[PDB]
């Protein structure tokens, strides 16, 4: 009954789509980008990458038990942290550039400290409270972290104490991706249920649930405004959901793609979004006209991650080939 | 160009690259094995008899050859989203218990379905499978005490231990769809310890030799 | 008469150069072809490119002009370079055979010790042998530009450049065939028939591969060395026809482009690398 | 759970679309990925 009421409320409020309002807007044209720099430091597949707040240092984690922090300007190596577990599924970088988290199949995403008096990387924290493979642990501040695991729960952990302060449950399938809003007050989690749920950190109870997909969703990223986000699924149909409207706005599909998506990212202004498919090609799509504004090649096997700098200068994309390409 | 800090950073990067390459070369000479099976098929006992909370790593050294065995059955989740991470493994060691008729979750059909899913997975086209069968004494006692028609409605035959074992062996090897690329090695696990390790080593050596021959094009 | 032969020789040289350059570019430009066997194949391709760029044009000019008009020093340099490069190619083929033997008949060594340094050592050894049998004529020992006919020099060159590596490669490939056959040999009726058919197909494939690999070397190099060994020992009978001498001499040079075609262009991974490049 | 989630202050979809377009157009001049950055000021060249 309540679900039917929500369906009626969402359908009644819908009269026109963003396509009609964007009809008078001219196309963004062909955005041609070339790989300015190439980083070849890993020897196996890389599964995650995160940009720093200064758009200078980025950390990438591979399957050979190695995570490397590179200088995006001179393509120099400044830190390479060996790991006890060779299986790493996600990595995250601190806003202050002090801690780096990396996790994988093991039920722990370890946090390592970069700046130390001795000048050597050492283990800082090892959060072990989950039973399913950790999917993505993200930093909020110097004292808090969020973890999205394979147990269908999202846990808020305090680095200093090491114990989880809040737990979020309600998903049937394992949660895969997690992104933090600019204000660091609420986030969104997606699972195999083809739905995304908004979770408020301060209180710790769910707000809204969004549907529309038929398969599992792999990546979710907030719009820079913070009032909407984009989700990718294995059906090659990325969908943008608005929190305020509580309804899907537009669909992103094409007939030439049958493979799934891996990562979704937005730009500084949000005019153009980036998608990484399994066709070793990155798609740059207009967020307003629902058209394909660019195609990027140069990968062999599959695009695993992609991320735009906070300043919006360039975008770094990493595939299973172990080569990271910086488009600008 | 005339920068000292830049040169120091370049030297540090060169040292890091040297260390990474050395570590990769050191770790490249290790044969990776993926252990799979049901919850109570004797995987822990098998690991114990070779060696004497998610991924469990075990190290074996036999006749100057390092084996890294990855046991994954400790944690239960959706296999479709993390199986691809195990691409390139030298061999998949699948463990099955012969005395599974008593308890019903039936485990025989579930094990067959799991084996079919794993073998026909698109990410293990060239990965060999080594099949281990456990608890022959319990199986023999059960066939002595109970018939075989309970688990096999569509099969009728003698109750001899050898014939039943051969039928099960053929049925398990029948599941695979592709036979030219991968070959299934099946062995009977016993109370002895050296035989299991010897069979594993022989299977790994045969797989490596066949891969090298295929690279040369002879095979 | 001259125009046809000149065009044919130019086309042959151009094809060989294109093939060797394509092989080298495919090996260098892609990261999936960095292996010890691929390194040896690339070294062989480099040697073939050197043959095509340095030696073949000189031989073609000599053949078309029917005489040498580049001086005694240039003739000696051409002879030394031709001998050195042919020996390098033959010994690179032998080194590839030996590496394959080690890989197939020694799995423990393959897993543990398969560093690229072994390929560098093999290449250095092959070049050292080539220099060892190519320097003596310049160090130790008019219009026509021909190799020395000394009995000692000719027997030394023939036995140290072709016969010894020929026998070594024969033994190695016989051992490989033995091992491959041993490995292959090692409702139920249908399964048995399918297994027998697969084994027969694999045996036929192995036989074809071995036959091609052995023939492309034997029928392309043996006649030249037999002629070079027989002519100097029979001073009374020197009436060998010019056409047959030319064809036998040029068969070895034409072999320079068949080696990259067979060893590199055939295996699936390398053609897939080409397709990716396109 | 659903009882509390249902009671929310919802807006018009067209209003949200207009707000998104306004935000996108406001910051369109600070998009290096959209407008090709000249090599002079580009630190990645
Ligand atoms: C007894 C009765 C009578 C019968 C007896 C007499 C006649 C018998 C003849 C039988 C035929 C023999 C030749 C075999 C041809 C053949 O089988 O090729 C088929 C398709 O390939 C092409 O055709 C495509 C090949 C094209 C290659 C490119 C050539 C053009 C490049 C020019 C160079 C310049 C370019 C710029 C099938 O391919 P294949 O089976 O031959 O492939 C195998 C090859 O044979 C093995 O050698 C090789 O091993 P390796 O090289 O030693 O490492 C294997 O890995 C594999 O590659
Ligand atoms: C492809 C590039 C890199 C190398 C070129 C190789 C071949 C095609 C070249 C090298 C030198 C050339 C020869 C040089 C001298 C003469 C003498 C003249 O009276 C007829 C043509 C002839 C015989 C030329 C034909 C083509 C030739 C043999
Ligand atoms: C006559 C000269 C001057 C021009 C032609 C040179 C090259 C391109 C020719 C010479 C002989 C040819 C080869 C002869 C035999 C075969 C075996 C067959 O199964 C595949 C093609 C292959 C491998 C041919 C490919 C092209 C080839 C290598
Ligand atoms: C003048 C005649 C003999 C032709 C000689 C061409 C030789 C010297 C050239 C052709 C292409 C060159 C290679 C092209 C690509 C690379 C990859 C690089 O990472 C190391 C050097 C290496 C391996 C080069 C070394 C020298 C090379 C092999
Ligand atoms: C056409 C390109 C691809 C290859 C070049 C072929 C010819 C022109 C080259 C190859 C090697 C060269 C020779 C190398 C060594 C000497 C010795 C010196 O004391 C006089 C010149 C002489 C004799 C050179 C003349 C030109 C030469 C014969
Ligand atoms: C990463 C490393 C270990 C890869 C090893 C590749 C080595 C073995 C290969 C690549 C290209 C080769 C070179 C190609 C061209 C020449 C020029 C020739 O006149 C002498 C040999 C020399 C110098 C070769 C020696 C070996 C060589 C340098
Ligand atoms: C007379 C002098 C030069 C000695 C010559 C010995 C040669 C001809 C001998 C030595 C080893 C022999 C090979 C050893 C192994 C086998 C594998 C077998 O399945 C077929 C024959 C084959 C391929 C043999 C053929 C002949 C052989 C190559
Ligand atoms: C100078 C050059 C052009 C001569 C090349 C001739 C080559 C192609 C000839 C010589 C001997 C031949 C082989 C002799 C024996 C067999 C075994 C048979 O079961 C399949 C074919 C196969 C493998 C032949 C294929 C072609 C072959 C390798
Ligand atoms: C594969 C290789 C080893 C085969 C070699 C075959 C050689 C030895 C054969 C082929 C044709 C033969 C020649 C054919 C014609 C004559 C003309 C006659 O008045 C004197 C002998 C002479 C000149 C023969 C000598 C030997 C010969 C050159
Ligand atoms: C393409 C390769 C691999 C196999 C076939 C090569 C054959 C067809 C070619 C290569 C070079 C050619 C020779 C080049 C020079 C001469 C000398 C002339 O006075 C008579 C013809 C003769 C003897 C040619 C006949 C055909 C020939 C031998
Ligand atoms: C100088 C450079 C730019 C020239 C490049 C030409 C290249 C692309 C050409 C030359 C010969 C060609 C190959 C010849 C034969 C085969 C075998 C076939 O079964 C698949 C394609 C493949 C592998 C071709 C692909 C493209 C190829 C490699
Ligand atoms: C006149 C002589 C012509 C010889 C032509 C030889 C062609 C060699 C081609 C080598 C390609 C090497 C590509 C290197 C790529 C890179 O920059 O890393
Ligand atoms: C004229 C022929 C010169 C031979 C040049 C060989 C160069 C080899 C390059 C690889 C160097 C690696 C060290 C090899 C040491 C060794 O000789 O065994
Ligand atoms: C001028 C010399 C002619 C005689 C040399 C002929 C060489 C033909 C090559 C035959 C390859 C035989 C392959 C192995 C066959 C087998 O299985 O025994």
């Amino acid at each position: 009954q309540l679900k039917n009421q929500i369906r009626d409320a969402r359908k009644a409020c819908a009269d026109a789509t963003l396509s009609q309002i964007t009809n008078n807007i001219d196309p963004v044209g062909r955005i041609q980008m070339r790989t300015r720099r190439t980083l070849r430091g890993h020897l196996a597949k890389i599964y995650a990458m995160h940009w720093g707040t200064d758009s200078r240092l980025l950390v990438s984690a591979s399957q050979d038990g190695k995570l490397i922090i590179w200088d995006s300007y001179t393509t120099n190596k400044v830190h390479a942290i060996p790991l006890r577990s060779s299986w790493v599924m996600t990595c995250a970088y601190a806003p202050s550039g002090n801690y780096v988290a990396c996790g994988g199949l093991d039920n722990i995403c370890s946090i390592y400290n970069l700046k130390t008096r001795e000048g050597n990387v050492r283990v800082s924290r090892e959060l072990a409270g989950h039973t399913g493979y950790l999917s993505c642990c993200r930093f909020l501040d110097d004292n808090q972290i969020v973890t999205s695991s394979g147990d269908t729960t999202c846990a808020l952990w305090d680095i200093e104490t090491g114990q989880q302060t809040t737990t979020f449950t309600g998903h049937t399938g394992d949660v895969m991706s997690l992104s933090l809003a600019p204000d660091t007050r609420l986030f969104v989690s997606g699972a195999c249920d083809a739905s995304a749920k908004l979770w408020d950190v301060r209180e710790g109870m769910c707000r809204q649930t969004f549907t529309g997909h038929e398969s599992d969703i792999n990546a979710i990223c907030f719009f820079p405004n913070g009032n909407a986000f984009a989700t990718g699924s294995d059906d090659a149909t990325c969908r943008l959901f608005d929190l305020r409207a509580d309804q899907e706005l537009m669909t992103y599909s094409h007939d030439n793609i049958i493979c799934g998506i891996t990562s979704v990212s937005f730009s500084k202004s949000g005019r153009l979004l980036l998608a990484g498919y399994d066709d070793f090609n990155c798609n740059v799509w207009d967020a307003l006209k629902a058209d394909r504004a660019g195609v990027l090649a140069g990968h062999d096997n599959r695009v695993s991650c992609l991320g735009v700098t906070d300043d919006g200068m360039a975008v770094a994309t990493g595939s299973w080939d172990s080569f990271l390409k910086i488009w600008n | 160009t005339l920068s000292a800090e830049d040169k120091a950073a370049v030297e540090r990067s060169k040292m890091i690259d040297r260390n990474l390459r050395e570590d990769g070369e050191k770790a490249a000479r290790e044969v990776k094995l993926l252990l799979l099976g049901a919850g109570e098929s004797g995987k822990n006992t098998i690991v114990k008899q070779m060696k004497i909370t998610g991924i469990v790593e075990t190290h074996f050294t036999f006749k100057d050859l390092h084996f890294k065995m990855f046991d994954v059955g400790a944690q239960r989740s959706e296999r479709k989203k993390w199986i691809h991470c195990f691409e390139g493994v030298t061999a998949i060691i699948f463990c099955v218990a012969l005395s599974d008729y008593d308890l019903v979750l039936n485990r025989m059909h579930a094990s067959m379905k799991l084996f079919d899913s794993i073998c026909n997975n698109k990410w293990f086209t060239d990965t060999s499978i080594i099949l281990f069968l456990n608890k022959k004494d319990l199986f023999e006692e059960k066939i002595k005490k109970s018939p075989l028609t309970i688990c096999y409605p569509e099969y009728a035959g003698s109750n001899t231990y050898e014939e039943a074992a051969a039928y099960i062996q053929c049925q398990f090897e029948d599941l695979n769809k592709r036979k030219d690329t991968k070959e299934i090695y099946t062995h009977f696990t016993c109370s002895t310890d050296t035989k299991n390790v010897q069979f594993v080593f022989d299977a790994v050596t045969d797989v490596i030799i066949k891969n090298n021959l295929k690279d040369c094009g002879l095979f | 008469y001259q125009v046809i032969t000149s065009l044919l020789l130019g086309t042959l040289i151009f094809c060989a150069v294109l093939g060797n350059a394509c092989v080298v570019a495919a090996i260098a430009l892609e990261r999936s072809l960095q292996n010890v066997a691929n390194y040896l194949i690339g070294s062989l391709a480099v040697t073939d490119l050197m043959v095509s760029v340095l030696v073949l044009p000189m031989a073609a000019l000599y053949q078309v002009l029917n005489k040498w008009t580049l001086g005694q020093v240039t003739c000696d340099l051409f002879i030394a370079l031709d001998v050195l490069c042919c020996t390098s190619s033959i010994w690179h083929l032998c080194a590839i055979a030996l590496d394959r033997y080690w890989a197939i008949t020694d799995p423990i060594d393959y897993v543990n010790k398969r560093t690229p340094r072994r390929a560098a050592a093999l290449i250095s050894l092959t070049w050292l042998i080539g220099f060892l049998i190519s320097i003596p004529p310049m160090l130790g020992w008019p219009d026509a530009c021909t190799i020395s006919k000394d009995h000692g020099y000719t027997i030394y060159s023939t036995f140290g450049a072709f016969y010894i590596p020929l026998l070594l490669m024969l033994v190695l490939y016989g051992r490989i065939f033995r091992a491959a056959r041993f490995r292959i040999r090692k409702k139920n009726e249908r399964n048995a028939e399918a297994k027998r058919k697969m084994a027969l197909a694999r045996e036929r494939k192995t036989v074809k591969t071995l036959g091609i690999i052995m023939g492309t070397f034997i029928l392309c190099w043996l006649p030249f060395f037999i002629v070079a060994l027989v002519l100097p020992f029979c001073e009374s009978s020197c009436h060998m026809p010019t056409l047959l001498g030319a064809i036998i001499n040029w068969l070895g040079y034409s072999n320079s482009l068949l080696n990259p075609v067979i060893y590199a262009y055939f295996n699936k991974d390398f053609q897939n690398a080409f397709k990716k490049i396109i | 759970q659903l009882k509390m989630e249902a009671n929310i202050d919802r807006i018009k979809v067209s209003k949200a679309a207009a707000d998104l377009m306004a935000y996108c157009e406001a910051h369109a001049k600070e998009d290096p990925l959209l407008t090709p950055v000249p090599a002079s000021e580009n630190p990645f060249r």
